[PDB]
């Protein structure tokens, strides 16, 4: 069991995500 | 005498520039000079009288300003007005400053170009045109003297006292032209103050005042424009300095209207761009386009290469 | 004898530029030296020299090519084997060529004694060094130094050639099937039957394929050489088991070389086992294959047993290509349509309306713009073999629908292929259909197509003549010089400017000067200093008498107007027209 | 079974190195003589073995340095104007083409492609000048001497031959040559290029994995290899588990895979965290050309090119760490790019841990040792003592405890000699060379 209620893993490979301009 | 050798001086300038090769220091040092003793005549608030044809944000991309050239007519037959903002990530931001300015100063009558927000020795220093400088000419001098040049660049345009042009916003210690005469505009920019909401602000959506995320201006709201305009008499205000997927937007009841120049900007936010063409009888009007498609750049083709076959 | 001094001291430098142009006069410093100095002391000085960048020594290179003379001549170009050898060694691929060349050109300077003394034992030392760039470099040498030396060198020769053939690496092995046919050229008939064979075969079946897409090739100048009946029974195994190779890259370069392998293996091999391998190509898995297959056929058709040419064409052939119109791929049809034209003129009037005719039509509806170019563009064929009256029933859909949508390039691309199509079809037809297009784009709103419709009125009057001109053409447009926009007015200017040289002095002064003069008094000063412009022009063709009594006063009056630009103008006019 | 000693270490002496002191990859070459170490900042370095002097056989040479040269400079993308790094990401030696030894290198976004050459001659003398600099007259020239070339002493360079700039939107994370000297790919967070060795202009994207909304992803590369014996077959890893492996055979765009080696999640495992700990860290071939192992984050395995849904064998690298997972994801520890390196032969693995331990199990015999790099407890010629762990609280002078490991020295990268048993493991500032104990 855990404790660190999430369910997403985008947090490694953020700048994957958009950080789109500007 | 000199004039004759002058204005051959200038053709040839301008035909080698039309196919993208820059200049020596001491044609830059003689245009600059010469750009300097015709802006120091021209007033802060300049009346172009019409047939115009309004630009935007260009951005320093060359070959949309080619394309544009292409789309609207070439100069001189036909009349423009810029924004300002040749700097900031193009690819050939020198060859696209040293081309309006060498039309400006051959044509001074024909075209008429604004000062933008973004042509402040600190703002080129950080945002590559410094970099661009370093990079092609191998000092700072040139970089210097546009800079110093910028300083007489009017600050905004008027045609025939109804259509007002501008780089950016307006500003709430400015309520008509009057103090813009009184204004100088032989100093920088500063991060406060009338002349940094004149090319820093924007109008937005909603209402009231806020703050613009640039860290400098305030953003002026629906009444304030619209109480500027029925003030002073005026129909619409056209602006630039914001980039819009459609090229062109309407505004705040049509009073303002947005107005880009550089499609696909940066080359990643695939954009549209129009000009406002402007007529003798003032029907204003739009031409949207497309950036125009250029070769030498790394293709990440899909398309088989011909080393791969 | 001082710059002698000086270039000297510009070779050992500090700068690319310097050294550069510094190693371009190479010949003039020979010739101050002299030949026994340069043989004796410079040549030991380039031939280290290896502290370069690319274009340095890719210059070198060739100088040290053509400095056969300086030397000497053919007693000491022996002494030039040094610095090239060492040049044959570096890894960029373009200074390696260029050794190469000129290692080949000075081959032909040396006495086969001195050939046999000297040039073969360097091919040795090249194809048997331990840096494989060496070898690389040596692949390409035995094609210009075979053919003069004694039987046991030939021996040695091809011994070493088939050491070279089965190399460990895949550069040596891809940069020797890349001169295999070069090689086997030059090498007697019973030699290529007895040893060609067998390292063409173990090429072509290699474990790469960057080492198999050569072997085409090879297949193709080999088999130029064999007699016909033994095609069969060497050369085509090898070809039967290429086109159906598993790598695309493969079956690419055959399709690519379809052409020239016909032609060699001649029309008998051709018919018997070519076309059901063209139709495995053209159905094949992958784009490009059928896009080079597709872009291939009519020259194949066009090369078919001359006999039963009609019968295999229409028996095998056609039902692929209505299979390829409705392809999915735009490269594919767009590679097709603009080729399959051909077949009309050898299949016939009858066959041509029959089954050409429905996929022209089903080709003339598709939605990628190139695919209508092309098969626009390439009308002449069957316009020439069955009249353009079935097809110009329905053109006129293709060419509207094409020249007003939103995307001004593929309407610049009409109005470039406009004369061409006015010109093969015929005039009648244009001015009752499509006259009306033409000034729909003088009022174009982008500006390129408006100058693009400007050029297309000289090219059409050209074509056709002044008469049809001033019946069709003119008038209209001088009614239209009166929009509102001054755009519109300037365009007209562009034309009268464009025209007046063609379409006739009498016509252009009892037409045009009257609205030259007109706009000359238009309020916005870009259409007067236009008019100047336009004026100055068109001065040449007009006649001394009309100037001095029209002309010559509207410049006076036009030097005097509120701005600057249009006094520049008429200044200019006046003086190189010697109107002052 | 060998056995392991200390036999050299290099670089800083302390333990307060600056950022630009962290060895960030470490690559042998062909043979393996040469040995680059690309710590941050862009320093990468070349250390020559001191070749075998016949008078002494046993003592295989020690590792001396041969050149330096800085890589990659920061720089400022101003069009997403944020932080473009200076880090080296990935070394890669091209093979023996003359007297030099070309070596790619990569920072997060420009593949340079180096050379490391030698020179030992100059002109000496002139014509014009003498050889002070002073200029004798113009006109003072009677006669003409050619300057010649004279030796001197050794000398290396490093000068940047071509530059692969501007293509990867994202970060680029692995190179591979190919297999048959001409080309070579390079694989950002969701693209795959193949570049030309000798044209810098051009490139060919050849898989693509990104949907049109950029709010779902699921899936991102994280490493790719090609075949050490065939031409047309790349193996590049994912994030979720899978290992697609393409064929650039059957069509060009090779977004149709002809193999998917993946797990069939067991539902003993997923609790938390499998999401997470499951993403596979460097995909490496083996020298035979069959094996192919991936290093999770937990767990070695060794996968099949015959066999999709299971691997041929499974190890574990420090499995008492399952329950710490907790702890270790509040400090970031739990996202750490590991990496492992074959045998020469296929018959030994290896992978860096957590507290300077690099275990190295066996394939034939299954036994497993660990090790531990530490500068103090040794010298020149001893003998590595294999360490232990210990979950619970039998902590009997030969062990460290679970609750005493320091999560802060990872060794991340390591290497091993392609024919012999010389083993280079990076620690966080230093580049151990354990030697094995030739007899």
């Amino acid at each position: 069991n855990d404790y660190t209620s999430q369910m997403y893993s985008a947090k490694p490979y953020a700048h994957i995500l958009s950080v789109p301009v500007s | 005498m000199d004039e004759k050798v002058f204005t051959k001086e200038l053709d040839q300038w301008i035909e080698q520039l039309n196919e993208c090769k820059q200049l020596s220091e001491s044609q830059v040092k003689s245009l600059c000079e010469k750009a300097k003793e015709i802006l120091t005549k021209e007033s802060n608030v300049q009346e172009v009288r019409c047939p115009v044809t309004v630009c935007g944000d260009v951005h320093g991309q060359f070959h949309d300003l080619m394309e544009l050239f292409r789309i609207g007519g070439k100069s001189p037959d036909t009349n423009y007005l810029f924004m300002g903002d040749y700097v900031d990530r193009g690819y050939y931001s020198v060859e696209t400053v040293t081309l309006l300015v060498a039309l400006k100063v051959r044509y001074r009558e024909r075209i008429t170009i604004l000062r933008g927000n973004h042509e402040s020795r600190q703002i080129t220093q950080v945002y590559g045109f410094y970099d661009e400088c370093l990079r092609k000419y191998g000092n700072a001098n040139v970089w210097k003297y546009f800079t110093d040049l910028f300083d007489y660049l009017p600050l905004t345009a008027l045609v025939d006292g109804q259509i007002f042009c501008l780089h950016g916003g307006l500003s709430p210690s400015i309520d008509t032209l009057d103090h813009i005469r009184a204004l100088d505009r032989l100093q920088e920019v500063p991060h406060e103050g009338p002349m940094c909401d004149l090319l820093w602000s924007d109008p937005d959506d909603r209402g009231g005042w806020g703050i613009s995320p640039r860290g400098a201006g305030y953003t002026f709201g629906q009444d304030i424009s619209e109480t500027f305009n029925h003030a002073n008499g005026l129909t619409l205000v056209s602006r630039a300095h914001q980039l819009v997927m459609e090229g062109y937007n309407w505004c705040h009841d049509r009073n303002v209207v947005t107005i880009f120049s550089a499609p696909n900007y940066c080359y990643r936010c695939g954009n549209q761009a129009a000009i406002m063409e402007l007529d003798d009888t003032l029907k204003y009007s739009f031409l949207q386009f497309d950036p125009a498609p250029r070769r030498g750049e790394p293709h990440v083709t899909r398309r088989t290469p011909d080393y791969f076959l | 004898l001082y710059p002698i001094a000086v270039l000297i001291d510009e070779l050992r430098n500090e700068d690319v530029q310097l050294r550069l142009n510094s190693i371009k006069k190479l010949s003039t410093i020979a010739l101050a030296l002299g030949v026994e100095r340069t043989r004796s002391e410079l040549l030991p000085f380039l031939t280290d020299t290896i502290y370069d960048e690319d274009e340095v020594l890719l210059a070198l290179a060739e100088q040290l090519g053509t400095f056969t003379t300086l030397v000497g001549g053919p007693e000491y170009v022996h002494c030039l084997l040094p610095p090239l050898e060492s040049l044959a060694t570096v890894e960029e691929t373009v200074v390696r060529d260029k050794a190469v060349e000129s290692l080949r050109a000075i081959s032909h300077e040396h006495s086969p004694s001195d050939l046999e003394a000297h040039f073969v034992p360097l091919v040795k030392r090249l194809a048997g060094g331990d840096w494989f760039t060496s070898r690389t470099s040596a692949c390409g040498l035995f094609s210009v130094c075979y053919p003069r030396v004694s039987s046991a060198v030939k021996a040695e020769l091809r011994q070493y050639f088939r050491n070279l053939c089965s190399d460990d690496t895949p550069m040596v092995r891809r940069a020797a099937a890349s001169k295999l046919g070069e090689f086997a050229k030059v090498l007697e008939l019973d030699n290529v039957k007895s040893e060609i064979i067998p390292m063409f075969s173990n090429l072509a079946s290699d474990e790469q394929d960057s080492v198999r897409l050569l072997a085409v090739e090879a297949c193709v100048n080999i088999a130029q050489l064999l007699p016909q009946e033994d095609l069969e029974a060497l050369v085509m195994p090898t070809l039967r088991q290429a086109a159906e190779d598993k790598s695309w890259r493969v079956r690419y370069m055959v399709a690519d070389k379809f052409t020239e392998l016909q032609k060699a293996v001649g029309p008998e091999i051709t018919k018997t086992d070519l076309v059901p391998a063209f139709q495995n190509l053209m159905k094949d898995c992958e784009a490009e294959v059928r896009a080079a297959a597709s872009h291939k056929v009519k020259e194949f058709c066009e090369n078919l047993s001359a006999d039963c040419r009609e019968n295999v064409i229409m028996s095998q052939i056609l039902p692929c290509i209505k299979e390829l119109v409705s392809d999915a791929n735009q490269h594919v049809k767009s590679a097709l349509a603009s080729v399959i034209m051909g077949l009309s003129p050898i299949l016939g009037k009858d066959n041509t309306i029959e089954h050409l005719l429905p996929l022209f039509l089903a080709q003339l509806k598709d939605e990628c713009p190139e695919v209508r170019l092309n098969i626009i563009s390439n009308l002449d064929c069957v316009n020439e073999v069955i009249g353009i009256r079935q097809l110009s029933q329905s053109l006129l859909p293709a060419i509207v629908e094409l020249a007003e949508d939103a995307k001004w390039r593929v309407r610049l691309a009409i109005i470039e292929y406009m004369p061409l199509l006015a010109g093969q079809l015929g005039v009648e037809f244009f001015d009752e259909k499509l006259n009306s297009l033409c000034m729909a784009w003088l009022v174009d709103h982008v500006y390129a197509i408006r100058e693009a419709a400007t050029s297309n009125l000289k090219k059409l009057v050209e074509k056709f003549g002044k008469e049809w001109a001033h019946a069709t053409i003119i008038p209209k447009v001088l009614a239209m010089s009166g929009d509102p926009n001054y755009l519109h007015r300037m365009t007209t200017l562009f034309c009268i400017n464009v025209l007046s040289e063609v379409c006739g002095q009498d016509i252009t002064t009892k037409h045009m000067l009257p609205t030259v003069l007109r706009m000359a008094g238009d309020p916005v000063a870009n259409v007067r200093f236009n008019v100047a412009k336009s004026l100055q022009k068109i001065g040449p063709i007009l006649d001394n008498s009309t100037l001095q009594s029209e002309v010559k006063p509207i410049l006076e009056k036009l030097t005097q107007d509120q701005d600057v630009d249009v006094k520049y103008f008429a200044q200019e006019a006046l003086t190189v027209l010697s109107l002052a | 079974d060998i056995q392991w000693c200390f036999s050299q270490v290099k670089g800083a002496v302390d333990d307060d190195v600056a950022e630009a002191d962290i060895i960030s990859t470490v690559e042998f070459n062909h043979s393996g003589e040469l040995l680059a170490t690309g710590d941050k900042g862009g320093r990468v370095v070349i250390f020559q073995q001191e070749q075998e002097n016949k008078i002494q056989s046993h003592s295989r040479g020690e590792y001396n340095v041969y050149s330096t040269f800085q890589s990659h400079e920061p720089e400022f993308d101003y069009l997403k104007s944020l932080e473009i790094e200076e880090k080296i990401n990935k070394i890669r030696w091209l093979p023996q083409k003359n007297a030099a030894q070309f070596l790619l290198s990569t920072n997060d976004k420009t593949i340079k492609l180096w050379k490391i050459s030698e020179r030992d001659k100059r002109p000496e003398g002139y014509n014009l000048k003498e050889e002070d600099g002073r200029y004798r007259d113009p006109t003072t020239v009677t006669t003409l001497r050619v300057p010649v070339f004279r030796p001197m002493d050794l000398m290396v360079e490093a000068s940047p031959r071509r530059i692969f700039a501007n293509a990867h939107t994202y970060h680029i994370n692995s190179i591979s040559i190919n297999s048959d000297y001409e080309t070579y790919l390079s694989a950002d967070d969701l693209r795959i290029n193949l570049w030309h060795l000798e044209i810098t202009d051009r490139s060919f994207n050849i898989v693509d994995i990104k949907p049109a909304n950029m709010e779902e992803l699921t899936e991102v590369i994280t490493a790719a290899e090609f075949h050490p014996n065939s031409c047309n077959t790349f193996v590049y890893s994912s994030s979720k588990g899978t290992i697609r492996l393409c064929d650039m055979r059957a069509s060009a765009l090779c977004d149709r895979h002809s193999k998917l080696f993946e797990e069939p999640e067991d539902p003993s495992n997923r609790s938390f965290f499998s999401e997470i700990i499951s993403s596979i860290s460097d995909v490496k071939f083996s020298h035979s050309g069959r094996y192919m192992m991936t290093r999770d984050y937990l767990s070695v395995k060794i996968w099949d090119l015959n066999m999709e849904n299971r691997p041929v064998e499974t190890y574990q690298v420090h499995e008492y760490l399952r329950s710490k997972l907790c702890s270790l994801y509040e400090n970031d520890c739990i996202f750490d790019k590991f990496e492992c390196c074959w045998n020469g032969s296929d018959s030994v693995v290896m992978t860096g841990s957590y507290n300077n331990f690099f275990r190295m199990f066996d394939r034939n015999t299954k036994r497993d040792i660990t090790l531990e790099a530490s500068r103090e407890n040794n010298k020149p010629r001893t003998v590595l003592k294999p360490r232990k762990v210990c979950a619970s609280g039998k902590r009997k002078k030969d062990e460290i405890s679970v609750d005493s490991l320091d999560f802060n020295k990872k060794i991340l990268h390591t290497a091993w000699h392609p024919k012999e048993n010389i083993i280079a493991v990076a620690t966080t500032n230093n580049l151990y060379i354990f030697q094995d104990k030739v007899n």
